[PDB]
């Protein structure tokens, strides 16, 4: 929408923090249970560090670094995916979705 | 059940008999016969359930048994194990940050956490309203942290946390389900909030009106075994079970059997042979599980909470635990029972047990063992920042 032009979007569908927005505009993004993580996800069912989502030659990426209960992207188990616009993401009990930006 | 009672011998082992539709067959032999009725009846889960008089209900309970626990999958098994760490985590805080809590400890009985979640996650996935508990002090904070879903700021800041109330929500991890999780208030007064709390569940189904196929508030009751068979308001309140102001659609009951009054064994505590005798004057099933099997008590969890749904009627399970310390906070029980705390006194935890179990069965990978051991030292980072 007005989002700068390279950036994302990633919005909390279902979870205590419903409604809550995080922005992907840096290299590296960080998400899990430790309180330094940049997208922090405050449950038992997260891991201290969970997931990261990294942008390359404009191209969004999730890789799973390690957790107990793994990654899910649309109700499928994967250890690294490419996400196209209005994808379901799972870590943990919380579910997000996510929106791009103009190229 | 000893083959001599019914005069047979070894000689019969390997010879074939009509069964009448015993395990999907007609013929079978005397081998193969004694092995399933062992599989069924004598491991780790104990059924009575040839006392009810409905010829159906009691059709569906032996084809359920006789069938057996499902294998669970991987990501299944590692979410039991996970709530066992959080479980044993939340202990470990509360024995060394703060004093006079050995009264209140759930060591021996970790094994409760994952029950009540598997029960609270199937009427979830029935698509029902709420859950209302009532229990007593022994492992409440846990159940608050753990089920009820406080943060840790909100527990430690009239009365005591031991006797307030709570509400909160349990959303689904492998489905689309959500449920309100409600926590009652009580006295020390044993056993005074088994009316009180059946009366708050017929006011919330009356509210949201959806008539005799509805009742879609889950009653969840917490008892100990010496109070269970002693105290008179226990079987008062589920006379009332069946009568037309009072009827509820069934209550799910759990007896955390720890073997121990304060400083009373059974023999001097009941007449009866198991606490949960009152279950045949009613005729309702009854459950024995083994508290160090956890994949087992999820499975009766979840036959509890189907067989509620399916005949509106009440259900009994009764955990098989011990009780690590003493009542007191300085206090020791080897003073009164010296030969049962022989036994008790350094034991492996049952977290410990069920780790060892699943890296030894070789289905785990390189990448998945090694998460399995960082995931104790994150709950515990957690808890003690
Ligand atoms: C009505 C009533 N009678 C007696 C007591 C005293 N009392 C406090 S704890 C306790 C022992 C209860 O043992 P049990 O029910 O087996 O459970 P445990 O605490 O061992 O898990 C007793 C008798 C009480 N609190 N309330
Ligand atoms: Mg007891």
């Amino acid at each position: 929408e007005n989002l700068p032009a390279g950036s994302a979007l990633l919005v909390v569908k279902r979870g205590p923090n419903a409604g809550a927005r995080f922005l992907l505009d840096q290299p590296t993004t960080t998400a899990g249970r430790h309180p330094e993580s940049d997208i922090f996800l405050d449950d038992v069912t997260v891991s201290r560090r969970h997931a990261e989502f990294r942008i390359n030659e404009g191209e969004f990426e999730v890789v799973d670094v390690g957790s107990l209960n793994g990654t899910y992207v649309n109700r499928e188990p994967r250890n690294a995916q490419v996400m196209q616009t209005g994808d379901e993401i799972q870590i943990g009990k919380f579910r997000l979705v996510f929106l791009a930006g103009p190229a | 059940l000893d083959i001599e009672t019914h005069n047979l011998t070894i000689w019969d082992l390997d010879r074939t008999f009509n069964v009448g539709g015993f395990g999907g067959k007609e013929t079978m032999t005397l081998r193969e016969v004694l092995s399933r009725l062992r599989a069924a009846y004598t491991l780790k889960v104990g059924s009575e359930y040839t006392h009810i008089l409905d010829r159906d209900e009691r059709t569906w309970l032996q084809d359920r048994l006789e069938a057996g626990m499902p294998k669970p999958t991987q990501a299944e098994q590692k979410y039991i194990l996970q709530k066992l760490n959080a479980a044993e985590a939340f202990e470990n805080f509360l024995q060394t940050k703060y004093v006079g809590q050995k009264r209140f400890s759930l060591e021996g009985a970790e094994a409760l956490i994952p029950l009540m979640d598997s029960a609270i996650d199937t009427a979830a996935g029935q698509g029902l309203d709420e859950v209302v508990i009532g229990m007593p002090h022994r492992g409440r904070l846990n159940v608050l942290f753990n089920i009820v879903g406080k943060p840790l700021a909100s527990i430690f800041n009239g009365d005591v946390k031991y006797h307030l109330g709570s509400e909160g929500q349990h959303l689904q991890m492998f489905g689309d389900g959500e449920i309100k999780v409600s926590l009652t208030a009580n006295p020390s007064h044993l056993e005074a909030v088994n009316p009180v709390m059946e009366g708050i569940v017929r006011a919330k189904q009356d509210y949201l009106d959806k008539g005799v196929d509805g009742k879609t508030v889950v009653p969840l009751l917490l008892h100990g075994d010496a109070a269970f068979a002693g105290l008179g308001i226990v079987p008062e309140t589920i006379n009332l079970a069946k009568l037309r102001g009072y009827d509820v659609g069934g209550t799910i009951h759990i007896v955390v059997n720890n073997q121990i009054g304060f400083t009373t064994t059974p023999d001097s505590s009941r007449s009866m042979h198991y606490a949960t005798d009152y279950a045949k004057a009613f005729g309702c099933p009854v459950f024995h599980v083994n508290g160090d099997d956890p994949e087992a008590v999820v499975w009766v969890g979840q036959l509890a909470t189907e067989y509620r749904r399916r005949f509106g009627k009440d259900v009994f399970i009764d955990l098989v635990c011990y009780r690590l310390r003493g009542h007191n906070e300085a206090d020791d029980p080897s003073m009164t029972q010296p030969k049962m705390y022989e036994l008790i006194t350094g034991r492996e935890t049952v977290r410990a047990q069920y780790t060892e179990d699943l890296l030894g069965r070789g289905d785990l990978s390189n990448e998945d063992a090694e998460a399995v051991v960082r995931d104790f030292h994150d709950q515990m980072e957690s808890v003690f920042n």
